[PDB]
Order: structure tokens, then sequence, then C-alpha cells
RNA sequence: AGAGAAGGUCACGGCGAGACGAGCCGUUUAUCAUUACGAUAGGUGUCAAGUGGAAGUGCAGUGAUGUAUGCAGCUGAGGCAUCCUAACAGACCCACAGACUUGAAC
RNA sequence: UUCACAUCGACGGGAAGGUUUGGCACCUCGAUGUCGGCUCUUCGCCACCUGGGGCUGUAGUAUGUUCCAAGGGUUGGGCUGUUCGCCCAUUAAAGCGGUACGUGAGCUGGGUUCAGAACGUCGUGAGACAGUUCGGUCCAUAUCCGGUGUGGGCGUUAGAGCAUUGAGAGGACCUUUCCCUAGUACGAGAGGACCGGGAAGGACGCACCUCUGGUGUACCAGUUAUCGUGCCCACGGUAAACGCUGGGUAGCCAAGUGCGGAGCGGAUAACUGCUGAAAGCAUCUAAGUAGUAAGCCCACCCCAAGAUGAGUGCUCUCCUA
RNA sequence: UCGGAGAGAGGCUCGGUGAAAUAGACAUGUCUGUGAAGAUGCGGACUACCUGCACCUGGACAGAAAGACCCUAUGAAGCU
RNA sequence: AGGGUGAAAAGAACCCCCAUCGGGGAGUGAAAAGAACAUGAAACCGUAAGCUCUCAAGCAGUGGGAGGGGGACCAGACC
């Protein structure tokens, strides 16, 4: 059993399930809200918000950590630029999760994760 | 099962080392302790067929409890309380409800104790892990490896025996562990170290009572 | 919760008015005591000379029948649960009907002091079996009524009763105590009759 | 291993019951939920 | 973790290079061979020459091992090879002088070995 | 028939519980001022712990490379804090003083 | 040595068993199939060891034989298709049988020597062989019963929440060396005790992660090839489901750590007994009673009122018109 | 020896689609006895609330048709 | 392998649900017989009403028939 593991899973193999969440955060920080599944939703959060703690510091070092997860650079420079100004005095908890009906296709419980 | 003595409940906090002077390293298991191990119920021969004290444990809010429940500890006239449990005495005249237990009162150094907890849960378990059944060969040719065997004999009996072990859900009960040591009592922090393992991860709820010794704390029979 | 709406009224009332002119026209219930021949009404009924008297669901009602208690010291196991066995299962009633359950209740005390002819004492046997292989478990008599006496007799009894549904159901009107005391004074329990000789022991 | 037998028209009416008692719990889920989105006061709940 | 097949150093002069061991004797129905058993070896290679003949059933008590001895200190021990003392059925090695490092949990059973050892731990 | 008893199920956040059901714990997150009982998960802050000396910029060197800044950097499935996010909105089942007889009491 | 009956027991007889080799042909022929191992049971007792005894040609230690006793145990290898058996090293001892070779819709070798080939032998020959030799396909999604777990419904006579009694059911009550007793009884010596105490071990069971570790595709570090991020720097991808290596927390785990097997409790088997008649003597038995077994039953450990015989206890709730 | 952990593809739950061999009727316990001589179905006792699900394979002389082995047929064919 | 709407296509204008199919009215027709259309058995799949099963062992019936229900005219009967 797992007594303990706490990792999300998301049914994929570990290189599959990286790639997914990076992908997923790139796309949750450029268009700032977005909708998906349930699991990928919470896996996700703590990417996300690992990304905002890295860019609340702004050191060239953090900056070349963030870009080496996100795939996209100027999403990443934009991180840099927004957050300090927009997330300064939150501490922690960036990320919204709204649920929905599920989906038509296979009944997946959906769901809609905001940049909060 | 007629129990020598009251035990009281604590809970499991984890294992650490203990030396003594002499350089001897015991692996003990803190227990720790709350709010509680207050006597909420007494049954008397007459009353209830037999003798026996209920001790409650693990204080709590009022709003969690339900009413049946919070009824039964103002009947106490004691603080609302999660856990409740009995100890089976032969004699039972010291006791009243809402009297407190003290665990350093109860126990000195050196004493034998009983810790019955529940176990880790390892869920749905097959043969091996379940009952050491040998696994059967690896290799050559051979299409088994973790299976169950033959579970019978042949056209007679021509069913399967009962009880005959089979894979199922394994852990997770009450079980007892006997004869275990007290190495050092804390007051500072309330706490009670004990030589040895007990059942459960910490967080766990733990009886602990002196130990039966069936010659000489028993009833004979 | 029991609407009073005025439709379920409505129903209990007509329910009741059904019953009631079911109940008029019916044929009233003569209990067998002294009961003669025919009522003036019956004899307008179906034919119940000339077919086999059946009892009906207002004479075995479980309320009206004989309590009987059997002071068992000094009896005789086998030759009591006999005699326990006649009149739980009704065959001393001339009302008799093996598909129904006419018989008394029977409260068997002192199920201690009961008497055993011969060795039985240390050498008759219960044995009761698991279900597993090697689950067979045997006790001596006196073993048995050291631990817990009543479970002799019932067992005794229970072996001369029906078997299956109606012998179950029976066997649930044999009361036993170990004690002298039972708690049924309310009951008014009559004494069994013993029409047996041997039944007696005496030393 | 196969069915020495065929099953019993009532006993597969019995099973095939079970499998659609399921459909009633799902319809007590989906009445309580339209219940919740017919008030509009949830924010963890959204529709379109 | 001395078990049947295991071959092991000699420790001492008796004039065997190598052992396998076949059984272990006192411990009943266990099969294994910790520090300070009684296992019968055979011998494999020897010192030519010498009062020892390969193909030779002998006894021999287990000096080290590659597990691990714990003493109640909390210390712990853990050699490099297994070796083995070549002895009487009279706890008297049968070889007169030893190499090695030894414990002092050999001290009970055995006084001639551990006298005659270069190191003591 | 209106209402929703005690309680239960569901929903929602979970687990050292779990194949699924089940189990257990939570669900506005207290107040305090002298105990304890009102932080479930995530995040954030700090700590145990692991790994083993970050990047950048300096110096040394023809150079590969070394050395200082620095028990560094990353990680932190574990502890302790802190309501920043989600425990929102809610739904369903459920309430004939307990048929009939007999004694005892009053 | 004397002595039939310590131990053997010739010549003969009387039996039980149904495990050997057989007779029968009642059985199934379509796809109801033999011997060994693996895994997994289970039962018998004609007892190999462990518990208690009687007799001895029993001084002691160790036997021999027999009685009650089946609770527990009964190793690892070299060798064989094998039942059989032989040896090596141990060991308390390395029991014999039944269950369709116990077990092939659980696994695997041979065997039904299937088709190829070769040897010996028989046959002019095609081919043959209770000769040998090399090679040689058995499938399976569990309907029902049976089982191991785990739920719902309903019952439990109003409805609930807790806490429990224990009918019944199971798990486990195992065993070896060593040390005191005492080099004491015993014996001329050599040898060397019963009984009762104490430690260490084995196997098995129940838990556990403090240590020692294994894994740990949560992580950290090196490092090759190569393509990305404009280029150096630095990171990213790929080398299936780690590119390859070196470490590892939490978890799970054992080889690691703890703990367990207690009973001047009850009743018996054999046996040893006390009072003591039927037979004024005797007699362990007919009356009555005493010791006594790893056995039997309670006690120990989990389960357990669907225990429909549905238990007891504390508390809570039954509004409005 | 003596197993341990991990990764994938299934297994498991939910939504979509959706077979098969099999099948006298099946309201389909255990022991023991009987019996065409190995019974859920006959007898006597014993045990069993109703019904799912996941697992396991001892039974149903389980399933996939002529038994390859043996014999029969005044059958068939190949070969000498 | 696949036959039988009606005598006549008079094969259903118009409104409603409405992306189509499909449907419900209206209208045609002796009849909807409504195009997968004539009589339309059984297996098999259901729905409603009467009685009844959750301590039970059974080739499922039969003789006895407790209790409950239904259409009667020979109401003492039948189901
Ligand atoms: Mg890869
Ligand atoms: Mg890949
Ligand atoms: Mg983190
Ligand atoms: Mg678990
Ligand atoms: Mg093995
Ligand atoms: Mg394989
Ligand atoms: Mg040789
Ligand atoms: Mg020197
Ligand atoms: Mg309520
Ligand atoms: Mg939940
Ligand atoms: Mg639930
Ligand atoms: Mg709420
Ligand atoms: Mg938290
Ligand atoms: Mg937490
Ligand atoms: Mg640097
Ligand atoms: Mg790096
Ligand atoms: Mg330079
Ligand atoms: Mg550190
Ligand atoms: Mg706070
Ligand atoms: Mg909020
Ligand atoms: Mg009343
Ligand atoms: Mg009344
Ligand atoms: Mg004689
Ligand atoms: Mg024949
Ligand atoms: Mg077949
Ligand atoms: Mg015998
Ligand atoms: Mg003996
Ligand atoms: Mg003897
Ligand atoms: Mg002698
Ligand atoms: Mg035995
Ligand atoms: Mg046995
Ligand atoms: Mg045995
Ligand atoms: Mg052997
Ligand atoms: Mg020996
Ligand atoms: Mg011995
Ligand atoms: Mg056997
Ligand atoms: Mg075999
Ligand atoms: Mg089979
Ligand atoms: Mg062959
Ligand atoms: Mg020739
Ligand atoms: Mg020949
Ligand atoms: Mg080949
Ligand atoms: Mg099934
Ligand atoms: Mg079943
Ligand atoms: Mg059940
Ligand atoms: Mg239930
Ligand atoms: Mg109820
Ligand atoms: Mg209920
Ligand atoms: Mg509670
Ligand atoms: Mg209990
Ligand atoms: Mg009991
Ligand atoms: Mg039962
Ligand atoms: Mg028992
Ligand atoms: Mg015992
Ligand atoms: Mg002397
Ligand atoms: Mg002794
Ligand atoms: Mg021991
Ligand atoms: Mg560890
Ligand atoms: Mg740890
Ligand atoms: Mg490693
Ligand atoms: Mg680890
Ligand atoms: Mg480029
Ligand atoms: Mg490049
Ligand atoms: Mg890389
Ligand atoms: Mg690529
Ligand atoms: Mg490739
Ligand atoms: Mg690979
Ligand atoms: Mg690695
Ligand atoms: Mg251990
Ligand atoms: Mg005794
Ligand atoms: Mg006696
Ligand atoms: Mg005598
Ligand atoms: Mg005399
Ligand atoms: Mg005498
Ligand atoms: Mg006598
Ligand atoms: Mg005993
Ligand atoms: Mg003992
Ligand atoms: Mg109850
Ligand atoms: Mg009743
Ligand atoms: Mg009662
Ligand atoms: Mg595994
Ligand atoms: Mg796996
Ligand atoms: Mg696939
Ligand atoms: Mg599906
Ligand atoms: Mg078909
Ligand atoms: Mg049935
Ligand atoms: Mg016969
Ligand atoms: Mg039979
Ligand atoms: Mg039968
Ligand atoms: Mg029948
Ligand atoms: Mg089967
Ligand atoms: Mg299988
Ligand atoms: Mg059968
Ligand atoms: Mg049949
Ligand atoms: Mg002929
Ligand atoms: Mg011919
Ligand atoms: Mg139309
Ligand atoms: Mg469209
Ligand atoms: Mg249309
Ligand atoms: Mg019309
Ligand atoms: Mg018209
Ligand atoms: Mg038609
Ligand atoms: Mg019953
Ligand atoms: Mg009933
Ligand atoms: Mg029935």
């Amino acid at each position: 059993m797992k007594h303990g593991r706490k990792i999300h899973r998301l049914s994929r193999p570990a290189d599959q399930r990286r790639a997914l969440l990076r992908g997923l955060t790139t796309q949750l920080l450029k268009h700032g809200r977005i909708k998906t599944t349930r699991a990928k939703a919470s896996a996700m959060r703590k990417y996300v918000d690992k990304m905002i703690t890295l860019a609340k510091e702004g050191s060239l070092h953090k900056r070349r950590q963030a870009l080496g997860f996100i795939y996209e650079k100027q999403i990443v420079h934009a991180l840099f630029a927004e957050v300090p100004e927009r997330y300064g005095d939150r501490n922690g908890g960036y990320t919204r999760i709204i649920r929905t009906l599920p989906r038509r296709g296979d009944n997946a419980p959906m769901a809609y994760i905001e940049l909060v | 099962s007629v129990d020598a003595g009251i035990g009281v409940m604590g809970t499991k906090l984890g294992m650490m080392s203990f030396f003594e002077e002499d350089g001897t390293v015991v692996p003990v298991t803190v227990i720790g302790f709350k709010e509680g191990n207050i006597v909420t119920q007494v049954k008397t021969e007459s009353t209830d067929g037999y003798n026996a004290v209920q001790v409650g444990y693990e204080r709590l809010r009022d709003r969690k409890l339900t009413m049946p429940e919070r009824g039964h500890l103002n009947k106490a006239g004691v603080i609302p309380m999660r856990h409740l449990q009995e100890f089976r005495l032969v004699s039972v005249d010291d006791f009243t409800p809402s009297q407190k237990l003290l665990f350093e009162e109860l126990f000195k150094e050196g004493d034998m104790v009983d810790i019955s907890g529940t176990t880790i849960g390892k869920g749905f378990q097959g043969g091996i892990k379940r009952h050491n059944f040998k696994r059967g060969l690896m290799t050559h040719g051979s299409k088994s490896h973790r299976a169950l065997g033959s579970i019978g004999a042949g056209t007679t009996p021509g069913h399967v025996y009962k009880g005959k072990k089979m894979p199922g859900r394994m852990g997770g009960t009450k079980t007892k562990i006997r004869k275990l040591k007290i190495m050092k009592i804390d007051t500072d922090l309330r706490v009670v170290m004990i030589k040895g393992a007990v059942p459960g991860k910490p967080g766990n709820l733990l009886r602990l009572a002196p130990a039966k010794i069936v010659g000489k704390n028993i009833p004979k029979n | 919760r029991k609407s009073t709406s005025a439709s379920t009224k409505c129903t209990e009332e007509w329910r009741q008015l059904k019953e009631a002119v079911k109940k008029e026209f019916a044929i009233p219930h003569v209990p067998l005591d002294q009961r003669w021949m025919f009522t003036l009404e019956e004899a307008t009924g179906p034919d119940i000379w000339n077919t086999t008297w059946y009892p009906k669901s207002a004479d075995h009602v479980p309320t009206d029948k004989k309590w009987y208690v059997v002071d068992a010291t000094d009896l005789i196991l086998g030759r009591m649960a006999s005699t326990i066995a006649i009149h739980i299962r009704g065959k001393n009633l001339a009302s008799y009907t093996p598909s129904v359950d006419m018989g008394a209740f029977v409260i068997v005390v002192n199920a201690d002091k009961v008497a055993v002819s011969g060795k039985k004492r240390t050498q008759k046997l219960y044995r009761r079996h698991s279900g597993r292989p090697g689950g067979l478990k045997e006790e001596t008599f006196d073993q048995l009524q050291k631990r817990i006496p009543e479970r002799i007799i019932e067992h005794a009894v229970r072996g001369m009763l029906p078997k299956g549904r109606l012998g179950r159901y029976l066997f649930n009107h044999l009361k036993v105590y170990k004690g002298a005391e039972h708690p049924h004074q309310a009951q008014q329990p009559i004494d069994l009759p013993l029409r047996d000789k041997r039944i007696r022991v005496e030393k | 291993a196969v069915p020495k037998k065929r099953t019993s028209i009532y006993k597969k009416r019995i099973r095939k019951n079970i499998w659609k008692k399921k459909g009633y719990w799902a319809a007590l889920k989906a009445f309580s939920l339209a219940k919740s989105l017919s008030t509009g006061n949830s924010k963890s709940f959204f529709v379109r | 973790m001395i078990q049947p097949q295991t071959h092991l150093n000699v420790a001492d002069n008796s004039g065997a290079r190598e052992l396998m061991c076949i059984r272990i004797i006192g411990a009943s129905n266990r099969r294994y061979a910790r520090i300070g058993d009684v296992i019968v070896a055979v011998i494999k290679e020897a010192i030519p020459n010498t009062p020892l003949e390969r193909s030779e059933v002998i006894r021999a008590v287990v000096v080290r091992t590659c597990k691990e001895l714990k003493r109640d200190n909390g210390m712990i021990i853990r050699y490099d090879d297994n070796a083995a003392v070549i002895i009487d059925q009279e706890g008297n090695p049968k070889g007169t002088r030893i190499f090695g490092a030894i414990a002092r949990e050999l001290r009970q059973k055995f006084a001639k070995i551990v006298s005659l050892a270069p190191e003591v731990l």
C-alpha cells in the first residue's frame, strides 16, 4: 500500500506526469484561468505556487530555476514583472479551485483552476 | 476476561532510544497522554450482572458529541470525552463517577504492563504476506509464483474446509502486547516511556493495564 | 408520521366499514368448551359435521394456552421428556392437529436435580461439531450439568419434538430454569400430570 | 469455467434490480446538486 | 551469515587456506552461522605439507562475518571477510597462532582464541 | 396534512482507513485571562532530515581546473506555527408514547 | 549360568486391517486418466522424539520390552522416472499410513514409450520389443456449491447513540543445550543421577521502525551522447516503464527491534494408593475416597446477541394543527 | 536460503459501447448411511436471516467430440 | 434471403414539442389499417392491480387448508 505516499499520479508514468504539470502551469500563467479535470487541478496547485513563490524573490538564481520549469520564456519574464505587485501581501494560496458539471464524453469530474 | 487493576488510555507518540548509565541502549516507545482518564460510570454486580468501571479518555468540543453521549456525561458531571472504555475488575469499591485517575499513582518503575491497541491496516493482503506461505518456484517452467497452492484434497472431501487460510484483509485490529516494562516516567511532560514496540502508528490510541498473569493476578478459572 | 389528511382518515373509516359488514354476516365463533353439536347459525353454514374438523385461528391463539410446571427433581430424564413432548405437541387434547400448534407451554424447574439411571452420569456423551475438520467436542453428562445444566433437558426434549418449521416453533414453548424458581407466576401455571409409573426414582 | 446451468428468471431479475439501484443513489446526488445550483449562492460551483 | 556452501578464510596457522561450511551446530535447526558459533566445515584449499589434507571434515568457530554484530553499547562491527578458526571439540584451537581482529563476544566460550589474538574489539 | 425528532445517509476537505462500500477524522475555523479541548488538506514561514558546497562575481593558473564569498544551494512524503486557498451551497430518510392477555401494586 | 513366559520363542492354531503383489469385471468410456517433486492442507494410530507409568537378566548413566498418550514436532544436502533404497553432516527425533500420484478449470517432471532418428535383438519382408538411446503443444473470463474477507436490506415489537455479558468459534498453550543442586546419592572403580531452581537458544506466533540496513521512477549529486532554450554561461528533453552510476527522508520491509508460551486451577487415561466387604483370610472396588500425564476442560489472545434463545446497561428523542 | 521494495500494462471504481463457450427444469448446505457398489435432490442427525461485491479454485463424476490406448465389424486405407 | 396499408394514396394540410428522426392534436378513411402499416400463437422483455416470502433445506407438486381477497346465483357453492 501507500501510507503517506503523497504525490499526484494523474494515472501517468513519471516523465509524462512531469511534462504534463509543467505544461498546465505555463497555460495557467498565460491565460490566468483554465478548465481541467479535478485531479489535474489539485495536483497542479503545488507547482503553481512553487512558481509564484519563486518569482516573489526575483534573484537571477530563482529566475533560472523558473525558466527551467515553465516552457515559454515570455510568460516567465511577465511573471517576475507582475508578481511583486499583484501578490506581494499574499502569504501563500495563489490559486482558487471551482468545480463544474462533469464532462459529457467520459463523465470525468471537471474543474476550473483560477489564478487568484 | 477479568482484568487485574485499573488501566489508563494514552496516545502513542513514537519511538526513541534511551540510555542507561552503563551504556545499554533501550529502544522505547513514548506514550503521551491527554486531558482525561476520568472514571465515567461504575457497574455493580447487582445492577449490571458484573463489576466494571468505565473510564473516558480524550476530551473534546461539545458540539462534536452526540446528544445521547453528552447526556451520558452530564449524568456523570464530567467534561465531554471522545473514547469511552471499560475495565473489568473483581472488586469495585474504590471508584466513584467523576473521580480522576493519575498514571503516576498506578504505575511505578520496573512494573509490567500490557498494551492493547489497534494495529496498522495493511489492507487486502495475499497468502504470502498474511499467512507466511512459502512461494513456489520463480523459474523452471513454473507458472505459479505467489499463488495460493492447492486449496483442499480431491473428490473426497470435495469441498474446501472452513477456516482454510486465504487472502483477505490484514491488520487494523485490537491487539494485546503482553508483559512490557516501564523504563522512565516524566512528570514534567506527563509521558511514559516503555521498552519495546506497541501497535499502530503515532496518534494512535492505547489502552494500558497492569499485566494479567494467569497464575497470580486472576481468578483461578 | 401518521397523516391525518382527509384521505387517510377516509380510508381507515371505509376499512372499518368493510370490516363491520364482514363481521356481521360471517358465522360466529363458538369456542370448544361444553360446545353443543350446533348453533342455529352454523346450521346455515358449510358442512363441518361430515367433514373432519380442522382448527380455525380463534382456537389456537397463543394467549389462551395452558401453562405447566415440572419439578424435575428426582425425575428420570427421558421418561419425563416424553411426557413433556406429548403436552407441548398437543397430543393429549381431543382437538389435536398435526399441522397446527394446539399444545401447551411447559416450565421445567430444578433442572440440575434431574435424575439419570446407570453409570450414565459419567458415560452419556454430548457431542457437538464445529464444521471444521477435527472440530468434534465431547462432554460427559456431568461436566455439562455443572457448566450449563438447562442444555441437558432442552436437548433431550428437542429430540422428541417434530423436526421442521412447526417443530422449532414448538420448541420455543419449553421454558427451562436451573433454580427452584420461575418468573412466570403471572401465567398461573398448573402442575403437569404424570401417568407413568417408573418416572419417579427413589433411593 | 462455464455456467453448468442457465440462470432462473427470478434470480436474474434480482441481480439486475441491484444494478438498477445505483441509478437511485445517482438520482439523489443529482437532485441535491440541482437544489444547490438553484439558489445561485455557491461560490465553489460554477455553471455557464 | 555463514550458511552451507559458504567459503571462509582461515584465521590461523593450522594449515588450511579455505573452508567450506556445511553445517551449523548447537543452534538446533537455525541456518545461520553468526559470530561465535561452531560450524562443521570441510577443507577446500590447503597449505602444502601440513598436518591438514584437503577434503577433511573439521570443526571451526566463526570469528568474522560480513554481517554486523551488535553489542549493548549500541556498538556495531562489520568485517570485510568471512573467517573461522579450526578447533578441537574441547574449544582449543588446533593451530597455535591467530591472525586478524576478534571481539570480546568470544571471551565466554573460548579463552584460548581471545588470548592468541593480535587485537581485540 | 404541514413541518422536519434524536439520529442516519449524502454533499464538501481529508487520512497512519480503504479494491468498492465500510471506518475514522474534519467542515469557519474560537475565545482565553492559569493548563490541554476550535487548523481537515493544500499553500506560505520556520525546524528536524537529506544531499554535499549553488548560481553570479571575484582572485590563482597557458589551460583543463582550484580557491573565497557560504553547514552554501536545491530538496524537505516528517514536525510546529499562520486562515492565504478549498471545507461554499446545501439536499434526502426520519417523530401511531409504543397491538393483544394476565398477575402484582394503588 | 538355575529359571518356558526379562528378552527370544521352533512345530502348529485363532484373528483384525485393507497400505503391498493379486482374483473378480459391479463401475466409467466422448473430454470419469498412472508415479516424483512444488504449494497447500487435513485425518488415523500399529508412538520415531517430546509428557506420565509397569517389568527387567533395572546398581548408576544408558537400555530392553510393554501400558496410557496423536497436543506439538519430524533437518539440510550427494545420488534416482521411480515406490524402494544408499550414503554425507547433523539432530530431541529425522514415524508409518489414509485423503482419485491427496492436490493437472493450482504449478512442474516423467508416464499413455504418438509422428523423426539410431543401437542390440526377432522377422525373407513391411515392421516389431513391458530392450536401450537423442528429440518431441494442454487449453481456461467461476454459473452454482464450498471457501477468505468485506458491505447493503430486513429483523430484533416506538425510534436511536454509546458501553458491554459471552452461548458458539478460532489462534496459541512447543522444544534443545548449558549452569546450580552435587562430582551429592549409586558403584570396588570407571562413571554419574531422580526431584526442584536458574540462564541462554531453536522453531513458531503477535506486533514494530529507535538503531543496522534493503528499496524508495518524492528528492540531491556526478556523468556520457545529443537536440532545444539566439550564442558563452546555465538549465530543459531524450536515451522505454530512471540514459548510466553514487547517496537518501517519510513509507513498506527483515537479515533489524521488542514481546509471548502463565496456572499447589478442574476432571480423567494408564498406574500407584487408603479405608474395606461379597467368599470370619486376603483384595486399589463392589460403598466411599487420595495422588497423577505435552492429553481433556476452564483460565490466556482475537471474534462474537442473525446467540431469530436476536442479551443487559446508561443516556437521548417523540413536535404543530 | 527467504523473500523485499519500486515502475509500467491489466486487475479494481465511474461514464460510453458491449461479446462468448455453456445451459432438461432448477427453491442448488455439511457429516454419515444408503444406492448401478464415490448423492445439494433418498434416510438420520447437524448446521444454516435475505441478498451483493472482491478474491480462491476442493466439488458439480465442470467445459471444449468419438477414446488416441483395449476389443468388435466377415469395416476403410497404406505397406510387405 | 427479403410477399399481402387501403376499395381508392385519398400516404396525413395546419398548430404544438421541434437541429432531423420521432411524436401529440386536427384532417382522410368503414376502420389509423399511419407506411418497420392486414390475422398476429409461444418463447422472451416488461407495467399495473389482488394475496404472499427475509430461522430457511427444496425435481417444487400433491392430499389436508389457517388467514386474506374476488366475480356470483342454486348464495353450504365457484375462482
Ligand atoms: Mg525517460
Ligand atoms: Mg516516455
Ligand atoms: Mg513544499
Ligand atoms: Mg492502511
Ligand atoms: Mg521455498
Ligand atoms: Mg513467470
Ligand atoms: Mg576425495
Ligand atoms: Mg607481539
Ligand atoms: Mg434532524
Ligand atoms: Mg469523502
Ligand atoms: Mg457511510
Ligand atoms: Mg456548511
Ligand atoms: Mg496545513
Ligand atoms: Mg497536515
Ligand atoms: Mg561557486
Ligand atoms: Mg546542478
Ligand atoms: Mg587567468
Ligand atoms: Mg544538514
Ligand atoms: Mg488562529
Ligand atoms: Mg474561504
Ligand atoms: Mg405499555
Ligand atoms: Mg388493550
Ligand atoms: Mg503364553
Ligand atoms: Mg459391465
Ligand atoms: Mg468433462
Ligand atoms: Mg497406542
Ligand atoms: Mg515416553
Ligand atoms: Mg519405560
Ligand atoms: Mg546395569
Ligand atoms: Mg502426539
Ligand atoms: Mg493433531
Ligand atoms: Mg504428526
Ligand atoms: Mg532427507
Ligand atoms: Mg545430538
Ligand atoms: Mg532428550
Ligand atoms: Mg501424509
Ligand atoms: Mg505426493
Ligand atoms: Mg483438480
Ligand atoms: Mg522422455
Ligand atoms: Mg536379419
Ligand atoms: Mg523379446
Ligand atoms: Mg532441442
Ligand atoms: Mg458469482
Ligand atoms: Mg459463496
Ligand atoms: Mg453478511
Ligand atoms: Mg449486516
Ligand atoms: Mg427496526
Ligand atoms: Mg434496523
Ligand atoms: Mg463515537
Ligand atoms: Mg468485548
Ligand atoms: Mg466460552
Ligand atoms: Mg452460529
Ligand atoms: Mg478454546
Ligand atoms: Mg497450559
Ligand atoms: Mg560419593
Ligand atoms: Mg528441571
Ligand atoms: Mg524462550
Ligand atoms: Mg528503520
Ligand atoms: Mg524513522
Ligand atoms: Mg540505495
Ligand atoms: Mg528507509
Ligand atoms: Mg540552436
Ligand atoms: Mg547546446
Ligand atoms: Mg538532463
Ligand atoms: Mg525531444
Ligand atoms: Mg528509439
Ligand atoms: Mg531500462
Ligand atoms: Mg539510484
Ligand atoms: Mg524476533
Ligand atoms: Mg489436579
Ligand atoms: Mg481419580
Ligand atoms: Mg498396586
Ligand atoms: Mg478384613
Ligand atoms: Mg489394603
Ligand atoms: Mg466405587
Ligand atoms: Mg496438564
Ligand atoms: Mg510447560
Ligand atoms: Mg441487540
Ligand atoms: Mg421470539
Ligand atoms: Mg425473553
Ligand atoms: Mg510486492
Ligand atoms: Mg506495482
Ligand atoms: Mg491496453
Ligand atoms: Mg462499465
Ligand atoms: Mg448464443
Ligand atoms: Mg436456498
Ligand atoms: Mg452399498
Ligand atoms: Mg455417500
Ligand atoms: Mg440429504
Ligand atoms: Mg425432496
Ligand atoms: Mg472448482
Ligand atoms: Mg485462478
Ligand atoms: Mg458434495
Ligand atoms: Mg446432479
Ligand atoms: Mg465375424
Ligand atoms: Mg473385408
Ligand atoms: Mg402527424
Ligand atoms: Mg444542426
Ligand atoms: Mg414528423
Ligand atoms: Mg384525428
Ligand atoms: Mg371521419
Ligand atoms: Mg400485424
Ligand atoms: Mg433457529
Ligand atoms: Mg418467518
Ligand atoms: Mg424454504
